[PDB]
């Protein structure tokens, strides 16, 4: 709509900077990380790294260097963001406490300026007098580093060279002195300046060296004593001083593209390089002075966007198209090797991604990565189970943990039963062992067994209810039916045994060596289920009805019915269970049909409190219950395992991380402690749950680029369209590597320097296994392009449709392209239809039952007949090329890259399409979709978020127009759009995926809500410490090169859930005049406990941020 | 064909104006999206395009002491496209700056002879007539949309350094600049030949392929903004096309549009007719520096938007050539109308010289004269 609030789900996963020093203090060696807009913090440890600090910013981070000045014990760090926002911090520690204080700060953008076409340089000379930067074609910035500089007051000295493609200061020089690659009219050439610091101007270098290598493009400034500099290009490398010069060729980094590099030791000897195939070399300085050099190659790592060596042959691979890892060197016997020690978790780029659904716990499946590194990331929340042990053993239908040894406190057996039938399991640490129970039956199947009161075990069995002593280890009383009638369903506790026998319900008590029947009263329907859990002795006995169908409380021992709730529906209740969730005692009840309606209860009155209902899964729900740290939680074991848990005294149900879990029961072994055993048709697993619930990624590397995703729900499968690269062979294409496409169980094929060319298939990806069940290979030059899942018109099937292009270098527009439409049957893709098109088709959408679908600068739309065969029912003639469609109704969205929004609505009784409204404005747009009728969302340069909105409307001109209502600067590049709901004030749902790999929501606010969080973050801006004082609304005012205004219609959800992490006194700052409406527009003064209460609802919308720091 | 004997710097000049005006040097700009009063030259019906020279000749009291109180200040009127011509109904318009100026007082006959440049785009808010006919209109100043790379925003740090590619000596050369200016494509959701069609860069050479054949004789600007206005002012398509040209507000849909209109429009009809082939894309060639297709000004300061042709088809001629105010000076005009509708179309062009060369072509009419698709 036209309020809108934007909020992280997933912080930027991709890492695009990282450093080693001695930030957190002179003897710690540290590992900064950046990752567009946070700082990780770590610590270098012998073990590994430790996780210490980690800073939000109001800034895509552009450079971050550590220096170190005189008179400063450890270093300080300079950080400039995109919007030019420059700072110098310090990290401060005083016990527990951490703060990152802002030494200096300010904004170095220039009033005219053209950004230089390899974007800014930030450098620092060796002396630490200075920080240089580059921003700009023809100037040379430089903030001197004076103690009283602290507003980072800047000069600019005029650079001749106007394209300088990289900067360094060199080592062991008379005065500060910039080394620099250029390009001009007569080729590529190295450059020296000595800056003047008294003149603040440039002088004569040492050195020059004209006609370098046509593509080199890096300079390093090696230390001293050799000092100097190494220029990197595609085919060769150089050194240069001022009398020396050493040039290698070798052929080993021939067909490589070197992209980054960093020092190894202090002397300059050793460096690390990374090419953008992911191998990992050493430049090696050989001494004789300096006398050659030596290029080895060590291995492969991940795409490298930079590399650090930490210490100990350890080196951090920071990643942008993959998982950024911690390699370990391990390179005489043999030669230079590299082992990967960790790998860390990167989802971007985000280039397409779909909500699975499975309530409106979904998960979501991402497109990420590219080249080798290409993958799916399956995405869901819920609590995680770390296995420990399985044991395959099938039809397991109850669990029960047991102490056999009165002496100890922990539990060492499990006793499951089975169809007719019971069996031991004895633990001895992670030593399982079946058993037999002196005193326990395995002729029965058990219905309830465990310790009860006087040091004895009961087993309830469908013949018997077995009182077993501990230490004679034998059967000390026995109680039976007094009609030998088998026992139907059976509840008991420590001191109290309850069986029902039909619709008779016998209520035993446990005594040393006897079981005394206490009553025997007959209920008027059947006995389906009960409960006796002591709230020990239970004076309250739950009881669910078989005929009547209805849930029941009655009194002990006296059999009264203090309360009979008459459920209702067809469908029996399978369990009842009474419980004490935060000192407020509840009584959930579980269907036949996965309904878990859940009622309040007391201890003395023992009335209804609640009419709730949450609906579990599809199977029936085995409520059991365990103690997590020092309060009772209940698991529910259903189609789809669940945590019911007290937040706030409101029941929460949480997900749990696993298919299907018919049985469960805590266990507390000493080899696993405070654990629990889960069961499935097949398998008991002993497991232990996740202390905080946090995101469960899956990973399905692909090694090779996914581009397209769709799930097809019918198939099980997803449709993934993706491509590899191949070079030209020798004996007249051929692959690099095995990929997902080269790998499939089954494959199609279309038809019967070096030069790298573009190989587009179409997978179908399985949905529980991941494997690629088969692969279609399109035609020669041929690019698939779009993607859809759908039943069309009159048939039932379920279809995957590509929209291709045929792509030839010598034409600029392309002339052809097909829409082929497949069919995935059994095990193998069948082509159904192919239709072909005089152009690209860009995007297609299921319109209604038909094919819309955007070829070139037309939307045509296609009816799918009988004959199963596409055939074309209208046109749209547009100015601009339709590259973005987006549905609702018989609304069409269709934009171009040049932010053109176009509105059409399709005439039913016409026909053909009627343009409704236009926007026009020239800027880049990356994608779009569609909030409501009259809303829509966009992504438009730079790193901003649009909405805009049909006017409402007096005349034609106002109805045909689409207004601005909302703009904001986000700071990541949002690949994809997609409505979804991945979490069970905010109106609507909509997901975007970013290069990275940041996944963020926008969600509809009403004009009550909007004008309260504006005011709140007008407050909270006055109170939040920010890093490099940077303003927020700075931050996020929309921005361009050439305009910023500020920033409309979006609440930055970031901001106003940092409330929650403010000190109490100052939450009340932030409220002291705001208007709480409490659903009357009667405003108030608002309180610091209703704004907890509703930005605590706000965080539960999204996925919750994992802690960083240990 | 070829051009021989003929000074193609002489078009430009307006030599048929006169002597050696007073120049004027100092340029002017307003602030993008503001509101300015600016005055309306009355007779004025052309739609002028930034960077277009507009000659001009001035002989009633209020339009000569408009531009002598003009000159004296920041020397600019407002030309506006007029959607309707009858009916005064314009919706744009351009400013248009005076660079060159001359007053004749010979026989106590007041001439102004002006050379004005196109400067600024602008939308109208309202047109409010003065006391002395002179209309003075309400000016919101439309803005230059400068576009930074399409990789601008994904391209990552580490292939930064790769952005700048060596120098341009070729299929082979544009192969490799598309892959590696668009190298970050796959970081997004569309493949870098789709960035290709966007790119101001690529989009410039594309039109230089097809402006070499008009002029087969590398004088265009190197700025996005500056190359499509130039290939916009030769375009010879109708008013509704050019509206629509000058409404754009970058340079890369300028580009774009330019291209499309290049592409699809091969043919050149009389616009009363639509029943009448005057000349095809093939006949276009650039007499002039400016392009094929420039304004002059008439004896009686009426504006024609001249193309040079090489050949005219179903022209009849009518009158003796004459060499009076010629606008192309060793060349004699004479009046050619449409063979069925008998519509002025424009001029044949005849050499005086038998050494010229060529010693024949056509100036047509851009208000004479439809763009049609063939088909
Ligand atoms: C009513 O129009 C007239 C009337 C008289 C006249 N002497 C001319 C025109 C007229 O349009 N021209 C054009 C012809 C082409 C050219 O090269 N230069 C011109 O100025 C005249 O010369
Ligand atoms: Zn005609």
């Amino acid at each position: 709509m036209s309020y809108n609030y934007v909020v992280t789900a997933q912080k930027p996963t991709a890492v695009n900077g990282c450093v080693t020093g001695h930030f957190t203090s002179a003897e710690d060696l540290n590992l900064l990380i950046a990752k567009n807009t946070r700082l990780e913090i770590y610590v270098v440890t012998a073990e590994g790294l430790r996780p210490v600090k980690e800073v939000g910013m109001y800034g895509k981070i552009a450079v971050m260097e550590l220096f170190r000045p005189k008179g400063e014990s450890k270093d300080l760090l300079f950080i400039l963001t995109a919007k030019y926002n420059a700072c110098i911090l310090e990290y401060k520690q005083s016990g527990e406490s951490i703060d990152i204080i802002t030494r200096a700060h300010g904004n170095v953008q220039d009033r005219i300026g053209r950004p230089s076409e390899t974007g800014i340089i930030g450098i620092i000379d060796p002396e630490c007098r200075m920080i240089g930067l580059r921003l700009y074609d023809g100037l040379f910035k430089v903030i001197p580093l004076d103690r009283d500089n602290k507003e980072l007051k800047a000069f600019n000295i005029r650079l001749e060279e106007l394209h300088v493609i990289d900067v360094k200061f060199l080592y062991g020089c008379q005065a500060p002195t910039i080394c620099f690659v250029y390009q001009d009219p007569q080729g590529r050439h190295v450059k020296t300046y000595e800056v003047s610091l008294r003149e603040k101007e440039f002088n004569k270098g040492p050195w020059k060296q004209e006609n370098v290598e046509a593509e080199a493009s890096m300079v390093i400034a090696v230390p001293e004593p050799f000092g100097g500099a190494i220029i990197i290009g595609q085919e060769s490398i150089t050194y240069h001083n001022g009398d020396k010069y050493l040039a290698i060729a070798p052929p080993i980094i021939k067909q490589s593209t070197i992209v980054c590099h960093n020092r190894v030791d202090p002397n300059g000897s050793r460096y690390l390089l990374g090419d953008m195939e992911g191998r990992l070399f050493m430049l090696l300085l050989e001494k004789e002075t300096l006398k050659d050099l030596r290029v080895e190659l060590l291995g492969e790592t991940s795409i490298a966007e930079c590399l650090t060596y930490l210490d100990n042959g350890v080196v951090f691979v920071g990643s942008r198209l993959g998982d950024s890892q911690l390699v370990k060197l391990n390179v005489n016997e043999q030669g230079s090797y590299v082992v990967a020690m960790e790998t860390f978790t990167n989802l971007g780029p985000i280039v397409d991604m779909c909500v699975v659904d499975l309530q409106g716990q979904g998960q979501l499946v991402t497109c990420s990565g590219a080249f080798k590194e290409g993958s799916l990331r399956i995405i869901r929340n819920g609590i995680g189970i770390h296995e420990h042990a399985s044991i395959d053993l099938p039809g397991i239908k109850g669990l029960w943990p047991l102490r056999s040894d009165p002496n100890r406190e922990t539990d060492d057996t499990l006793v499951l039963s089975f169809v007719g039938q019971t069996r031991v399991l004895m633990l001895n640490g992670e030593e399982v062992e079946e058993t037999e129970l002196m005193g326990f039956v395995d002729d029965q199947q058990t219905f309830f067994c465990g310790n009860v009161a006087h040091q004895q075990l009961i087993q309830i069995t469908s013949a018997s209810v077995r009182l077993v002593s501990q230490e004679p280890k034998a059967l000390v009383s026995e109680w039976k039916e007094p009609q030998a009638k088998n026992i139907s369903v059976a509840s008991c506790n420590s001191s109290q045994v309850v069986v029902a026998v039909g619709r008779a319900l016998y209520y035993l008590q446990i005594h040393p060596q006897e079981l005394r029947q206490i009553s025997h009263t007959e209920m008027e329907h059947e006995v389906a289920c009960l409960d006796i859990t002591p709230l020990g002795l239970s004076p309250l006995c739950a009881i669910g009805l078989w005929t009547d169908i209805s849930a029941r409380i009655l009194k002990l021992p006296s059999f009264e019915l203090l309360h009979k709730e008459m459920l209702g529906g067809e469908i029996i209740p399978r369990s009842i269970l009474m419980t004490t969730f935060e000192s407020s005692h509840y009584l959930l009840c579980a269907l036949g049909d996965g309904a878990l309606f859940y009622f309040g209860l007391n201890i003395e009155t023992g009335l209804l409190s609640d009419r709730k209902k949450v609906t579990l899964g599809t199977q029936p729900t085995v409520l059991r219950t365990f103690r997590s740290l020092s309060t009772t939680n209940v698991f529910a074991c259903s189609d789809r395992p669940t945590v019911i848990y007290s937040s706030n005294h409101k029941l929460v149900f949480s997900n749990v991380n696993l298919k299907e879990v018919n049985y469960m029961c805590p266990l507390n072994s000493d080899g696993y402690p405070d654990s629990l055993a889960l069961a499935n048709n097949s398998t008991l697993t002993i497991g232990t749950i996740d202390e905080i619930q946090k995101l469960h990624i899956r990973t399905v590397p692909l090694y090779e680029s996914p581009r397209k995703i769709c799930y097809q729900e019918v198939s099980q499968c997803f449709g993934v369209l993706s491509s590899r690269i191949e070079v030209q062979d020798t004996s007249g294409t051929t692959a690099l590597r095995p990929s997902a496409s080269t790998q499939a169980l089954s494959s199609s094929v279309s038809s019967s320097f070096g030069e790298e060319v573009e190989v587009h298939n179409l997978l179908i990806i399985d949905q529980h296994t991941f494997e690629v069940l088969h692969a279609h290979q399109f035609l020669q030059n041929e690019y698939a392009l779009s993607l859809v899942s759908c039943k069309l018109g009159k048939d039932p099937n379920t279809y995957f449709i590509v929209g291709t292009a045929m792509v030839y270098p010598e034409e600029a527009e392309p002339k052809q392209g097909r829409i082929v439409v497949f069919q995935y049957s059994d095990g193998k893709l069948q082509t159904v239809a192919e239709k072909e098109v005089k152009g690209a088709v860009y995007s297609m959408v299921e319109f209604n039952g038909k094919l819309l679908a955007s070829i070139n600068s037309t939307v045509r739309l296609y009816e799918w007949t009988t004959e199963k065969e596409l055939r074309t029912e209208c046109n749209h003639y547009n100015n601009i090329m339709a590259l973005y469609l987006k549905t609702k109704g018989d609304f069409i969205l269709v934009g171009d890259l040049m932010r053109s929004v176009l509105l059409l609505a399709y005439k039913p009784m016409e026909g053909n399409f009627e343009e409704i409204a236009r926007d026009f404005n020239p800027n880049w747009m990356s994608a779009v979709e569609i909030l409501d009728d009259d809303n829509f969302l966009g992504a438009e340069n730079a790193f901003n978020l649009f909405v805009c909105q049909k006017d409402s409307a007096t005349t034609d001109e106002e109805r045909q127009h689409l207004q601005e209502v909302g703009l904001f600067h986000l700071g990541e590049f949002v690949n994809v759009f997609c409505h979804g709901s991945l979490v069970m004030p905010t109106q609507g749902s909509v997901l975007f995926g970013t290069v990275n790999g940041m996944i963020g929501l926008v969600t509809s606010l009403s004009e009550s809500w909007y004008n309260l969080l504006l005011d709140m973050q007008n407050r909270l801006n006055k109170v939040i410490k920010s890093v490099g004082k940077i303003e927020h609304s700075f931050w996020r005012s929309f921005h361009t090169e050439r305009k910023t205004e500020p920033a409309t219609g979006f609440i930055d959800g970031d901001l106003i859930e940092s409330f929650l992490d403010i000190s109490r006194p100052k939450m009340q700052e932030v409220v002291a005049n705001l208007q709480y409406d409490d659903g009357s527009g009667m405003k108030r003064e608002a309180t610091a406990d209703d704004l907890i209460k509703v930005v605590e609802e706000l965080t539960r919308i999204h996925w919750s941020h994992p802690q960083f720091e240990k | 064909p070829n051009i021989i004997n003929f000074d193609t710097s002489l078009p430009t000049s307006h030599t048929y104006l006169g002597a050696d005006m007073e120049e004027f040097h100092g340029r002017t700009l307003h602030d993008d999206d503001s509101c300015q009063v600016i005055p309306v030259l009355p007779q004025v019906m052309m739609i002028l395009i930034p960077g277009q020279t507009l000659p001009l000749q001035l002989f009633h009291p209020q339009e000569v002491s408009m531009v002598r109180n003009l000159i004296q200040k920041d020397r600019t009127f407002a030309v506006l496209a007029y959607s309707n011509v009858q009916e005064r109904e314009a919706q744009f318009g351009t400013t248009a700056e005076i660079y060159a100026y001359r007053e004749e007082q010979d026989f106590g006959i007041e001439i102004v002879k002006v050379k004005a440049i196109g400067r600024q785009r602008f939308k109208v808010l309202e047109l409010r007539t003065q006391s002395d006919g002179i209309q003075q209109a309400k000016v919101q100043i439309l803005p230059e949309c400068v576009l930074p790379s399409t990789m601008s925003a994904v391209q990552l740090e580490s292939l930064n350094k790769c952005q700048i590619f060596p120098s341009k000596p070729s299929y082979k050369w544009w192969q490799k600049y598309q892959k590696r200016k668009f190298h970050c494509a796959n970081l997004t959701s569309w493949p870098r030949w789709l960035y290709s069609l966007y790119d101001a860069e690529t989009l410039m050479d594309r039109i230089k392929k097809q402006l070499r054949e008009w002029d087969e004789n590398d004088s265009l600007p190197s700025n996005p903004i500056d190359f499509s206005y130039r290939v916009a002012a030769c375009l010879p398509i109708d008013d509704v096309l050019r509206i629509q040209l000058l409404k754009i507000g970058s340079a890369i849909q300028r580009l774009r549009c330019e291209l499309d209109i290049m592409n699809k429009c091969t043919s050149l009809c009389c616009k009363q007719c639509q029943e009448t082939e005057i000349t095809t894309k093939n006949e276009i060639f650039s007499l002039s520096l400016c392009g094929p297709m420039a304004a002059y000004v008439n004896p009686h300061g009426y504006v024609h938007e001249t193309l040079t042709v090489y050949k005219a088809c179903n022209l009849n001629l009518i009158g003796r050539p004459s060499t009076e105010h010629s606008w192309f000076p060793g060349y004699a005009w004479t009046v050619a109308q449409c063979k069925i509708c008998a519509s002025h179309i424009g001029w044949k062009f005849t050499a005086t010289k038998k050494d010229m060369s060529p010693q024949k072509f056509w100036g047509l009419t851009r208000s004479a004269l439809l763009p049609t698709i063939p088909d």
